[PDB]
């Protein structure tokens, strides 16, 4: 699954 | 080495949640027992344009006295409390206090919010976190 940030 | 860790988190009245797109309701703080704090975000109403289909779902490291990498793994829990509709990070991230590393796109609102999918029972949302730090 796409792992990415919201900070 | 690794520690391994959990927090369960129940967002109740989740049907009347009024974050709009980009809005964010945080945990409590959680750790293994621990130097590090760490909670959950998520935005009902998905991140951005590209997420408004879903819920966004995120673990922030919260307080780190300069980085940890953790593995982690989020899911719902049923009413029978089994885990469902799991997202585990392949391979451990980079957090510094004040990150956070998760799913855009964790589960359909569509889904997640139909009555018959019984995944809201007393209108309350239940996410599992598993997090394994690499000391």
């Amino acid at each position: 699954p796409d792992v990415s940030s919201s900070t | 080495k690794v520690v391994k860790f959990s927090y369960m988190w129940t967002i109740n009245n989740f049907s009347f949640c009024r974050e709009e797109m980009g809005e964010v309701i945080k945990s409590s703080t959680f750790s293994s027992g621990d130097k590090l704090k760490w909670c959950l975000r998520v935005n009902p109403k998905g991140l951005d344009e590209e997420s408004k289909d879903y819920l966004s779902l995120y673990l922030l490291l919260v307080s780190c006295p300069s980085e940890v990498r953790a593995k982690f793994k989020f899911s719902i829990l049923n009413a029978k409390g089994e885990e469902t509709k799991a997202m585990e990070s392949q391979r451990a991230y980079r957090f510094v206090q004040g990150k956070d590393w998760g799913f855009k796109k964790f589960i359909r609102r569509g889904f997640l919010l139909d009555e018959a999918n019984g995944l809201l029972p007393d209108d309350k949302l239940t996410l599992f976190c598993e997090v394994s730090v690499v000391q």
